[PDB]
């Protein structure tokens, strides 16, 4: 046994790039939480974890709040449901094992997505013409957004 | 301060794209109605703006 | 600044860029250091009294107004004055440096007047 409660460096790796490994995000969905994972590899891939590593599962799922683990799904959309946050967590398993080597992963990722661009409407109506009147703004308060087409 | 922040800004930049629905919200009962006026003079014309 | 617009007598229904046209000035020479500097478009009744940023039922524009300038050379700007229902309008505009109150500096006087019927 070691016995090194503290006074050295812990940990010593580092998650370098050119490997085959998962990366989940979020882009691109109409106002209903969801998420996308990324499997860059080759040669079957095998099964992957997508668990709820949260403390009273606020970032619950449709009837039953479950994980919902997948296999050899590399990109989808979990469409969860939101039981009051806007922070939340995701241990993320990926059993890789390309050839003769268990390959295996464990990302804690802390993905938050409330929305940000909050719009909000205005109609104006006259006789045989018609205009909308659209409002923009940030959900967030002084964090900007660019924003580059409507 | 302003450093030209749309020359190096296409090469790295991620296209979200929210697209939320418009409702075209709206009641319905069309009518008409035109009223005729002639203004009586108080003090004086005040040059009236619509 | 000068202000090159479309027409002045343009029906309701029509959209029209609004184009002024900055130069920058030889006595720009005390700051040089924000080299943006924002400006403001108002817009006047042509009696008093000019409409606020809401300017429901009487013109419409694509963006904030605010519409950044360089203090290097002849920058241009555009709006696009969707009329709607009117008559006998104005434009001119202010020069604010920055973003806070008591940052502007001077209110040019260049009301380029358009009627709308």
């Amino acid at each position: 046994c070691k016995e090194s409660t503290k006074v050295l460096v812990k940990q010593a790796h580092n998650l370098n790039l050119g490997e085959y490994a998962l990366e989940l995000k979020s882009v691109q969905s109409d106002a209903l939480e969801s998420l996308q994972v990324e499997v860059e590899v080759q040669k079957n891939i095998g099964n992957m974890k997508n668990l709820p590593v949260s403390f009273s599962m606020d970032e619950i799922q449709a009837r039953k709040r479950y994980n919902t683990p997948f296999e050899n799904v590399r990109l989808e959309y979990y469409l969860l449901d939101q039981i009051t946050a806007f922070d939340l967590i995701i241990k993320t398993s990926f059993t890789k094992k390309n050839d003769q080597g268990t390959f295996g992963e464990t990302k804690k990722v802390r993905i938050q997505c409330y929305l940000q661009l909050s719009v909000s409407v205005e109609d104006i109506f006259k006789k045989d013409i018609f205009f909308f009147k659209f409002l923009l703004n940030s959900s967030v308060r002084e964090e900007p957004v660019i924003l580059y087409s409507s | 301060g302003i450093a030209v922040c749309n020359t190096d800004m296409d090469e790295y930049v991620r296209n979200l794209v929210p697209k939320q629905l418009t409702v075209p919200v709206q009641l319905p009962g069309f009518e008409q109605f035109f009223h005729v006026q002639f203004e009586q003079m108080e003090t004086s014309h005040d040059a009236l703006h619509d | 600044v000068q202000l090159l617009l479309d027409e002045p007598k343009v029906k309701v229904g029509e959209i029209i860029n609004l184009k002024i046209i900055t130069e920058p000035t030889s006595t720009c020479r005390r700051k040089q250091n924000s080299t943006v500097n924002f400006l403001d478009i108002v817009i006047f009744d042509s009696k008093t009294s000019k409409i606020l940023p809401r300017s429901n039922r009487r013109i419409l524009y694509n963006g904030s107004l605010t519409k950044p300038i360089s203090t290097t050379k002849v920058s241009e700007i555009n709006l696009e004055i969707i009329p709607i229902e009117k008559g006998r309008y104005e434009f001119s505009v202010c020069i604010s440096k920055s973003n806070n109150q008591d940052g502007i500096i001077q209110f040019d006087s260049e009301n380029v007047i358009l009627s709308v019927i």
